[PDB]
RNA sequence: UAAUUGCGAUAACGAACGAGACCUUAACCUACUAAAUAGUGGUGCUAGCAUUUGCUGGUUAUCCACUUCUUAGAGGGACUAUCGGUUUCAAGCCGAUGGAAGUUUGAGGCAAUAACAGGUCUGUGAUGCCCUUAGACGUUCUGGGCCGCACGCGCGCUACACUGACGGAGCCAGCGAGUCUAACCUUGGCCGAGAGGUCUUGGUAAUCUUGUGAAACUCCGUCGUGCUGGGGAUAGAGCAUUGUAAUUAUUGCUCUUCAACGAGGAAUUCCUAGUAAGCGCAAGUCAUCAGCUUGCGUUGAUUACGUCCCUGCCCUUUGUACACACC
């Protein structure tokens, strides 16, 4: 009865979109897998191959949902955390930013994704058809 | 009508009109303002006087200028100040005078804004109490 | 004769003391720390907290 | 029990509250009576509390630090270390565990027989040096029972498997059992074993 | 590591005879009561809670905590 | 009749509100129409230096600040009152701009 | 930009008193406005010597052709009277029992240095009432520092003034703590 | 450990060389008519019930 | 803390000594005949006179003091 | 997680590229092992083999172990980036090696030594046993026992 | 009493500077003034879901009004207010209530009569005397040096781990800084794994960076209790920018070894509530580099609400052959 993606918070939405995103089929990986940190500042990879690129996906396209068109500087900002720069004191480091400019540049090739005319990219009219979808889908199997 | 709240740094505003019920808190619902351990303490300013008690209200807050815990404290004085309001001009001034006893006999500042503000830190020492540390001898 | 001096302390210095030590390269002064702490009511500075 | 309903989806778990006795989320407040009749009013149980984390002006003066929910001063002990400063919301998760575990092992109301521990770990006596064997007042029993079951807690989750909301859950067991294997209620003798050597 | 690596067939009745004696039962209690090993006790506890005796009380992590049924 | 928009700044509190409200009334005699006095937030230029001229005593900085006040105001008025107005105010210490 | 148009104005205040004080010091230079302890030499040989100023000034800053009671007046004069030669202590007990009776409420004048060899002295004049420190010496207080260099060392003067806060004619018209009633 | 529990009815004063003990009148919650002089560190306040293993040992000033 | 100096001790009792068919026992009331009959430069010197006059003008139903 | 009974399919402590391996630890934890490879190298060859990175190397298998080893004496053809390695322009033929043996260390001390005949201030700092990246010996590292 | 703050006692009375008072700031103000350089609601530009219409919702020249949220001008409020008790008789203090806040409301700026052989001639085109002065101790250029290592000391960051590490995942600040004689903060696209470069674009600034989409932290998984997967100390290989110049690692980046540290002796520093501590941010130095400092904010405790045991200083008394005053 009127459902938005703003009714489920932080993890199962997330857990909803990148299942779906796993059985669509639809790959969009640029081969980025196994051989990238997700930023600069971080020691090792995501522990699981399948299914970092998609979480990914899945949180930039809840992101620039929830909120307005952002870019690949803002994603990367996001994404970004701190670093063990050895005996420094720790810092925040910016991720990296091909990784998060390929995944929005695989939504746009999908097509969920358009681009604003001030700047950044803003979810499509069929993006936001389907995270309403799967938010209804999200509270109809798990409350 | 509308209402606003601050706890150290972060201001919350709650608009409260004739409605249906619907209490939310950024665009989601009050079950998933998520620090998932304070999901009671913004329950609190409407689990306090009643299971419900109200479905004929509708509370759109907004928050920004502080931390998590912060917000909450923010948002949760804040929808309790609209409610007050709103019994103030519109239900009973007896209805608010009794939801503000219980706001009281379980004040958590739910009423009145906490006025502790982080103090200046004074040079000669990381803080604004505490100094650099010496030992000279 | 010369070597390119356009950064540094070679380039910068206290317009009034020419000292190349203290410089407050802010807010557009270009005046040394305590060139500034002498005569900084006149400049405006005022001291209130 | 005359379960109202709202536009919002929330569930029952929490409309079912306070219709009947006011209770904890998951734990009896009402059936909590201090063993004793001297650390009375330096519990704060009765009033009831939704979670440990009133955020209020308690060290403005003397005694308005007393009246502070029990759960709330055993979060604040745990609030220690410098590298666990900070962090309450850690600090609230693990006492919300640890009162899950007593309600696991031998309920016995929870909070009930974590106020039976900090009453028994209440060192009644001590020393200062000048070594004169002095009395306790009841505040300072109270505090100290908090600080060594948190010492505890942090000296027994160091070096071992146990987490530290598990074995501060044992710690607490023992204390409320009355037994002198714990190293709260150890220390409280270490304490007392200054009673007529000092006296 | 020093012991109940992988295994845990050694004493493999132990899979089963685990309910009675302590009412608590954890990745802590697994590696205490010299049954199973840290290396797999998380996934060995998340079996008996999709099927068994235990019944979780949370959606708990970086700890467990389960009861016996009624 | 042309629109504009007079800025004032300054750091001189005194001499900025007296003009500043000075407009308001000017406009009022001729009765035009503006937008209110909008006052863009006053902006601390704090800055931190060490007292002593060396390196001897207890580490004590003392900060200097210049306060920066800066308001904007939207009129109406025929190039006559333009100049009018932006002629009336010369008052030494107030920077007055006026954009059309 | 703003802030930093403005810090570039005060600047350009200092530098103008900076040069005024310096060029002008025979003509007895007080502040910028120009300010002089007379009015008649800032015109000279009808406007030679503002004409001059004008010229220097606009060469300097890159300026188009056509767009009693102070403290460091009387800093000044005494310093030029200690140059010229006159008893030093004598000097200062004439500076400040003139201010005195020129309606002031109080002076000070510190004058410190080598007077005759020796470890170098502070000798002090002060008459009046004088209130140091708060903010009412900011509100009403004149003060100024001066280095006198005489063939033998230097001798630093300050010169304190409390001006009368009854005829200030601006802003508070008493002391902050005056308590007066009526009946 | 014999248990015996009173009520403090006097605080006198602060006591010690550094100043953390302190003297209390306390009357006893069974046979009333008895006061007697305690050290205590912690802080106490009026109609408070201190619990003492000892019940006559008179606690004299500390210097 | 809260203890009163001289200028704000001695103006009260150069008021009271004046004016007691006068200013009640009520702090506003008090503070506005002090800024009413008293030149008084500063609210924080007003707020302090007239609190103090009112706690000499209250003690004063309860006998009468020195001075 | 399975059915691991492994009545002779489970290793114990083995033998692998001049270094043992502890059976107890996982597949890249326990490359890590070895002097040459560490923690994130390993996770990168294991996913390129595209074996199980939750089991252990004790039970992984026991031909992946040689394909494992292959891959890493042969990392530029066998799915690795150029960068990944850490041994570019070796010191004469500039194509990319990674030394994953009991070699490093020997690769390591020929570079020492030719750094240190080819007579540079590295060289002699090398020589003398003190700090070569500006590291200040003044109050840091004084006893080096 | 923070106070020579005041009461009181009293050959004193009445006073003055300093302290207070003053000002700055941080709290509040459903009160006044005005706001597409800020924010909020009613209408068309509203695509999604649901379809009796309701939730998120873009539309920055898309109209209207408003100022509750923000801003800043006049002003108001707190003065310890009321009530009990303690109070020499009072200054004051203690509890509760009200309050926006009751420790000077929190924190500072200013801060006297004076003294130091305290520091600075290595800031000053402040300066007495001397030196130097054309093989210069003036200026300038080339290289090093201040960094150096048998050793000792201090302020610090990382640290020694399951209240943890690693990954995703949730996305919350405040002080501010920024180029019209020009290369500053950089948004959005492009390339690159990263560093970094590329097309521009916005900002002379509440407009743009910037909503600083920060960390700490929450959630979910693995790691299993190990010198390990905490630590990246230690060196090598390569990748670029800053820099006319990275060799004597500026710095960042990827890989490679995971070394000492397994809770620290006698000792010893700072500190009493938004303070300790943990965490990060901005600014000064900047052509580039923080572990430094100056401000800022997020999470927010324990203990006590005092004493002279030590340490420091003040006062008083007291001795003096000191008065250049114990050098
Ligand atoms: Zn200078």
């Amino acid at each position: 009865p009127g459902v938005s993606v703003r009714d489920v918070a932080a993890q199962d939405f997330i857990n909803a979109y990148a299942s779906f995103l796993q059985r669509q089929g639809k790959l969009e990986v640029p081969g980025y897998v196994d051989i990238v940190k997700t930023s600069s500042g971080n020691e090792m990879p995501p522990q699981d191959a399948e299914g970092w690129f998609y979480k990914r996906a899945a949180s930039v396209a809840r992101h620039i949902y929830m909120r307005k068109q952002v870019g690949v500087g803002k994603l990367n900002k996001l994404y970004g955390g701190a670093k063990s720069r050895g005996v420094r004191p720790y810092k925040h480091i910016d991720a990296s930013g091909s990784i998060n400019r390929k995944v929005l540049q695989a939504l746009e090739k999908i097509g969920i994704v358009e681009i604003s005319p001030k700047g950044g990219r803003r979810i499509s009219e069929n993006g936001q058809r389907d995270l309403d979808r799967i938010a209804a889908q999200t509270l109809e199997e798990d409350e | 009508v509308q209402t606003f709240g601050k706890k150290k740094s972060a201001t919350a505003v709650a608009h409260v009109k004739a409605g249906k019920g619907l209490i939310k808190v950024n665009g989601s619902p009050i079950t998933l303002v998520e620090p998932e351990i304070l999901r009671f303490k913004v329950y609190e300013p409407l689990l306090l006087v009643g299971l419900d008690k109200f479905s004929n209200i509708d509370i759109r807050v907004r928050v920004t200028g502080g931390g998590h815990v912060s917000q909450v404290y923010a948002i949760r004085q804040a929808i309790a100040k609209g409610l007050v309001a709103y019994h103030q001009k519109y239900v009973d001034e007896q209805s608010k005078n009794e939801l503000k006893k219980a706001f009281t006999s379980y004040d958590r500042t739910l009423l009145i804004a906490d006025s502790r503000r982080p103090e200046p830190k004074k040079f000669g020492g990381k803080g604004a109490r505490s100094r650099f540390q010496k030992s000279y001898r | 004769f010369s070597h390119p001096r356009r950064y540094g302390k070679g380039s910068r210095q206290c317009r009034v003391c020419s000292s190349h030590t203290g410089l407050i390269r802010k807010y557009g002064l270009n005046i040394c720390r305590q060139c500034f702490r002498e005569k900084a009511n006149d400049i405006g500075f005022n001291k209130f907290r | 029990f005359t379960p109202v309903v709202l536009a919002t989806p929330i569930p029952e778990e929490v409309q079912q509250a306070q219709t009947e006795i006011k209770l904890f989320n998951k734990w009896s407040f009402e059936e909590v009576e201090v063993k004793d009749a001297s650390l009375v009013d330096y519990v704060q149980v009765r009033q009831p509390i939704f979670v440990a984390h009133t955020a209020g002006r308690y060290a403005n003066k003397r005694f308005r630090k007393a009246q502070c929910p029990i759960i709330e001063r055993l979060t604040n002990s745990l609030m220690m270390n410098g590298r666990n400063n900070g962090k309450k919301l850690k600090a609230v998760r693990i006492i919300k565990h640890t009162l899950d575990i007593i309600n696991v092992l031998t309920d016995q109301n929870p909070i009930q027989v974590v106020v039976d521990a900090i009453t028994n770990t209440g060192p009644r006596e001590d020393t200062t040096r000048v070594r004169q064997a002095v009395d306790v007042s009841p505040l300072r029993r109270v505090n100290q029972a908090i600080a060594l079951l948190t010492i505890g807690a942090r000296e027994a989750a160091f070096r071992n498997i146990k987490t530290i909301a598990e074995t501060l859950a044992e710690e607490l067991i023992n204390a409320a059992k009355g037994s002198s294997t714990s190293y709260a209620i150890k220390k409280k003798d270490e304490l007392e074993r200054v009673a007529k050597s000092n006296r | 590591a020093q012991h109940a690596v992988i295994l845990d067939q050694e004493k493999y009745d132990r899979i089963l005879k685990e309910v009675p004696t302590y009412r608590y039962v954890s990745v802590s209690v697994l590696v205490d009561r010299l049954k199973i090993g840290g290396s797999l006790a998380r996934i060995a506890l998340r079996h008996l809670e999709k099927e068994g005796i235990i019944k979780p009380i949370s959606k708990h992590s970086k700890q467990a905590i389960y009861t016996r049924a009624t | 009749i042309i629109k504009i928009r007079i800025t004032l700044t300054s750091t001189k509190v005194k001499q900025l509100e007296n003009v500043s409200s000075n407009i308001v009334k000017n406009a009022e005699q001729h009765n035009l129409v503006k937008k209110g006095p909008v006052r863009l937030p006053t902006k601390v230029l704090k800055i931190s230096t060490r007292k002593t001229p060396n390196g001897e005593g207890s580490k004590t900085w003392e900060t200097y600040e210049m306060r920066i006040h800066k308001r904007y105001i939207d009129l109406e008025a025929p190039v006559q009152i333009v100049k009018r107005i932006t002629q009336i105010t010369i008052e030494p210490g107030v920077d007055v701009e006026v954009v059309v | 930009s703003k802030k930093r148009k403005l810090v570039a104005d005060g600047v350009f205040y200092a530098e103008l008193n900076e040069f005024f004080t310096r060029e002008l010091a025979e003509e007895g230079y007080s502040g910028v406005e120009i300010r002089a302890t007379r009015t008649q030499d800032v015109l000279g040989e009808n406007g030679r010597r503002i004409n001059e100023l004008t010229l220097l000034v606009q060469k300097r800053f890159k300026y188009a052709p056509g767009t009693g009671l102070s403290a460091v007046a009387q800093a000044e004069s005494m310093k030029f009277k200690l140059l010229n030669g006159l008893a030093i202590r004598r000097a200062a007990y004439g500076v400040v029992r003139y201010v005195m009776e020129s309606g002031a409420k109080g002076c000070e004048v510190v004058v410190s240095g080598k007077l005759r060899a020796a470890r170098a002295k502070a000798m002090k004049f002060a008459d009046g009432f004088l209130i140091h420190s708060g903010q009412p010496v900011n509100d009403f207080i004149d003060t100024a520092t001066r280095h006198v260099l005489m063939r033998q060392g230097v001798l630093g003067i300050k010169v304190k003034i409390m001006r009368d806060p009854a005829k200030s004619r601006t802003g508070p018209k008493a002391l902050p703590d005056a308590v007066t009633i009526i009946e | 450990t014999p248990v015996t529990l009173a009520k403090v009815i006097k605080v006198l004063g602060r006591t010690g060389s550094r100043g953390g003990v302190t003297q209390v009148r306390v009357e006893f919650l069974e046979d009333t008519s008895r006061t007697i002089v305690r050290n205590v560190k912690g802080p106490v306040r009026e109609n408070d019930i201190l619990v003492l293993m000892e019940s006559e040992r008179e606690a004299r000033r500390l210097r | 803390g809260r203890v009163r100096t001289k200028t704000v001790k001695r103006a009260s009792k150069a008021l009271i000594e004046r004016y007691y068919p006068k200013l009640t026992l009520d702090f506003q009331t008090n503070k506005r005949l002090c800024d009413e009959i008293a030149t008084i430069q500063s609210k924080r010197l007003r707020n302090k006179i007239a609190g103090y006059t009112t706690h000499l003008m209250k003690r004063i139903q309860k006998g009468p003091v020195r001075g | 997680s399975l059915v691991v009974q492994e009545q002779g399919s489970f290793q114990h402590i083995l033998r692998l590229l001049n270094t043992n391996v502890d059976g107890n630890i996982k597949i890249v934890y326990a490359l890590t092992t070895i002097k040459g490879v560490g923690r994130r190298y390993s996770n990168l060859v294991c996913k390129k083999a595209d074996v199980d990175l939750h089991k252990r190397a004790g039970e992984l298998t026991q031909e992946e172990l040689e394909r494992i080893v292959q891959i890493m004496q042969n990392p530029t053809h066998y799915k690795i980036p150029a960068w990944f390695l850490n041994r570019q322009n070796d010191i004469t033929d500039g194509k990319d090696y990674h030394t994953l043996a009991n070699n490093v260390e020997s690769k390591l001390r020929d570079d020492l030594e030719r750094l240190k005949k080819i007579r540079a201030h590295r060289g002699i700092r090398h020589f003398w046993g003190l700090r070569v990246r500006g590291q200040h010996t003044k109050t840091t590292g004084r006893r080096r026992a």
